[PDB]
């Protein structure tokens, strides 16, 4: 997910500019829904996903919102202590406490329904219990127990005026999420919400503690704490599910990494190649980061130190004159399928062969798999999510920046070897690779774009839909589920606000009996693929204007 | 009055609800929900439940023994019933307002019962606020707040001691893994502010 908030030192013809890309992956009927809420203390517009009580993506007419995921760690595996002799009992400050324990059962279409249990500690649900060491792993999370709590707060901050306001409403948010602010006065802000967890002294986040008692978390960080920032001086707030702020934790997750290898850096630079912009450009953030491959930039600079010194004749060269002459911009030909430019194809094939002969060799099976990706990995139907930077890139990248890199290289990847003997290897592999597939001559060679799908089964894998309702689209962008741009204070109207989104393919998944479907079951799709984007309204009289029907329904509660 | 709720769709067919308290608002909501998105609330109502077997069969078991394993849903309903009055007629008012069109859905489905329901099977049954919280807790916090992986982190810790030894495993661990890298990219710039707090990165809860 991405986010640019754009405040009013670097705002052209406007005060603040907000423009998010939340992904979650493509979905048939949209992950999220389209809502306008006036009354009872709110007056709001906007979209939000599978239609909760409070809009994630939206404004007010004063201030904005939106939000990307936030990454912190803010689960811990806490090691039970299980007693043979003591079945559903585990050792706590001292004392052999019984487990919480609940029965379910499954009841199954056309198949016979099986019952289970489910186990709790004080530390939370478990997950696995290993009978040979007597230990069982329970999940423990600094939300527990305010999850109702969350869907309030992002309830309630829909009707905050300002940062204070709002602020209140972040604090009271306790997952792992990033909030972004935005007001009519220009001012821009960002919260990286959530409860985290007060840890004992001596306890490495990454790895499991003992739930005997000793390592129990003290209690919750207070707010303060919670990395936040309010009218920077940078002049923006940038987001692509990076750090956010010097010193910060990452998420345990083994393959989740903040490194110097980083995909908000390409929203960095085109927020810094003009001293402005207008509502206009930081809409084209979208489609420039869309379409921009994410390891030229890494990885171009040790291709052209191996290559400098070869022939012209030689294809390990001439691989890398061809990305040199490139921005990393992918585009389709006319054809509709393929991409004008080799440069994805040849970083990963390379990236690929880098990746085993070094991150891969260094560790063991069957754990070397985990760093073999090379970022893009697919299916016929495309990504399923946004593209990044795979985990085991940014610990190549760190170990070619050789000594500027922070992180004590303990193990040398290139074992013993130059580096660039070994990528000029890669490029060789590269070379027979694909002049196998596409010949010798790389001006034709016609390499396959990535498109897009809008699945008919929601992210868990369940159906939400027919399968015949799932969409296509000949371009794979790496972009939000949906968009949606809001401008403060802008020189071109009067209005204090301005806002459009696009919720592709429509607002209405409803399909009739006989087959008919919605008038607008379809009327983003055509929109979404061409960087379109439609009004939100807001006002009593730009609804009205804009109406197409009404119902009036008179209910007692 | 009050028990008034003006509903006005735009050129995109975007809802906009006009009522005059909290019930009211949230009813407006949960009523036009349940005419664009019925099927695809219930689908998602059974995958953050854990109930998608009872309509879609065998291959569905796992998946729900999964999400129960997942989460304590005793708990979220106390959560519930602690709420004020106010924040109970948020949930209050948008389960009562998808129920009154799923009973007209019930009442004439030869005209208003979306076709996946006859595809699949079955009919949509009412909803209460639990069912309206889990919608969110299912997938803002029991699925995108909920990332792990310590176990499989020991595991590897385990594998690289075995391969390097005790010290240099635990450096090719933080090689790989590293808590924190000083030149990551960061949303708050250093001139604004730091993170004031360090962590272990040794295991030393197990030293
Ligand atoms: C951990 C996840 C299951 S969720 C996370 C990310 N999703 C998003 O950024 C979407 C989002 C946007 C706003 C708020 C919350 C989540 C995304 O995709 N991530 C998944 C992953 O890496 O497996
Ligand atoms: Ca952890």
């Amino acid at each position: 997910s991405n986010m640019w908030v754009i405040g009013k030192s670097k705002a052209q013809d406007a005060k603040a500019i907000m423009v998010n890309g939340p992904q979650f992956g493509w979905y048939a009927p949209a992950y999220t829904y389209g809502i306008g809420l006036h009354g009872a203390g709110y007056d709001v517009t906007g979209n939000t996903p599978f239609a909760y009580p409070g809009l994630v993506f939206g404004h007010n007419g004063v201030i904005s919102w939106g939000s990307t995921a936030g990454f912190g760690d803010d689960v811990d595996i806490f090691a039970e202590r299980l007693s043979a002799e003591k079945p559903g009992y585990y050792l706590h400050n001292g004392k052999w406490v019984k487990m919480l324990s609940r029965e379910e059962t499954i009841t199954v279409k056309n198949g016979q329904a099986e019952t289970f249990t489910v186990w709790r500690t004080v530390h939370g649900n478990i997950l696995q219990t290993d009978q040979t060491t007597q230990t069982a792993y329970a999940k423990s999370r600094a939300w527990d127990g305010k999850e109702v709590a969350s869907l309030l707060a992002w309830t309630h901050q829909m009707k905050a005026k300002n940062w204070q306001e709002w602020t209140q409403q972040a604090a009271k948010q306790a997952l792992t999420i990033n909030w972004y602010y935005a007001d009519v006065n220009g001012n821009i802000g960002y919260v990286h919400t959530g409860a985290y967890p007060d840890r004992q002294s001596g306890h490495d986040p990454r790895l499991p503690v003992p739930g005997t008692g000793k390592w129990d978390w003290k209690g919750l960080l207070p707010f303060e704490m919670n990395p936040k920032v309010y009218n920077p001086q940078s002049g923006y707030i940038a987001n692509w599910a990076n750090s956010p702020q010097k010193d910060y934790p990452a998420s345990d997750l083994f393959a989740f990494l903040w490194g110097g290898a980083d995909r908000v850096t390409e929203i960095d630079r085109l927020l810094e190649q003009k001293p402005r912009l207008t509502a206009d450009q930081a809409w084209d953030v979208i489609r420039q980061t869309s379409r921009q491959d994410l390891n030229l930039r890494l990885f171009l600079p040790t291709l052209q130190a191996a290559t400098s010194g070869l022939t012209q004749s030689d294809p390990r060269r001439q691989l890398v004159e061809t990305l040199t002459r490139w921005d990393g911009i992918n585009l389709l030909n006319d054809d509709g399928k393929t991409w004008q430019q080799p440069g994805s194809a040849i970083l990963n094939v390379w990236l690929t062969s880098m990746l085993k002969r070094t991150v891969v060799a260094a560790v063991p099976m069957p754990f070397d798999k985990w760093y073999s990706a090379s970022g893009y990995e697919t299916t016929q139907d495309g990504p399923t999510g946004s593209l990044n930077i795979s985990v085991g890139a940014k610990i190549l990248y760190e170990a070619v920046q050789g000594d500027k890199s922070p992180i004590p290289q303990a193990v040398d990847l290139f074992a013993g070897k130059p580096q660039q003997e070994v990528v000029l290897a890669a490029l060789e592999d590269t070379w027979e690779t694909l002049s196998k597939r596409y010949g010798n001559n790389v001006s034709n060679w016609k390499t396959p774009a990535m498109a897009l799908t809008f699945r008919a089964n929601n992210f868990f894998g369940v159906p939400q839909a027919a399968a015949e309702e799932t969409r296509h689209q000949a371009e794979y962008q790496n972009r939000g589920t949906e968009n949606d741009m809001i401008v403060f204070s802008p020189t071109t109207s009067d209005r204090p606000v301005l806002a459009w989104d696009v919720v592709a393919p429509g607002q209405s998944g409803f399909i009739a009996p006989d087959g008919t479907v919605d008038k607008h079951y379809e009327d983003q799709l055509k929109m979404y693929e061409n960087f379109g984007r439609k009004s939100l309204w807001l006002t009593k009289q730009d609804v009205e204007a804009h109406k197409e029907s009404q119902e009036v329904l008179h209910v007692q509660r | 009055s009050s028990s008034e709720i003006k509903i006005v769709r735009d050129e995109y067919g975007m809802p906009h609800i006009y009522a005059n308290d909290t019930w009211h608002l949230f009813y407006g909501y949960g009523y036009v929900v349940a005419q664009d998105r019925l099927f695809q609330m219930e689908m998602a109502r059974r995958s953050t439940q854990g109930t998608v077997a009872e309509v879609l069969g065998k291959d569905f078991v796992k998946f729900d023994k999964d999400i129960r394993r997942n989460y304590w849903p005793d708990a979220i309903r106390a959560q519930i019933a602690a709420l004020s009055p106010e924040d109970m007629s948020i949930l209050q008012g948008y389960a009562d307002g998808m129920n009154a069109w799923i009973d007209k859905v019930n009442t004439n489905p030869e005209t208003l019962l979306p076709k996946q329901f006859n595809t699949f099977g079955f009919t949509p049954k009412r909803w209460e606020p639990f069912d309206v919280a889990m919608i969110f807790v299912g997938t803002m916090a029991n699925r995108f707040s909920d990332s792990t992986s310590e176990i499989d982190n020991l595991a590897l810790l385990t594998a690289l001691k075995d391969k390097y030894g005790v010290s240099q495993g635990m450096a090719v661990f933080n090689q790989l893994k590293w808590l924190v890298n000083p030149s990551a990219p960061t949303t708050i710039a250093v001139q604004e502010s730091n993170y004031p707090l360090k962590f272990n990165q040794q295991n030393s809860q197990t030293a």
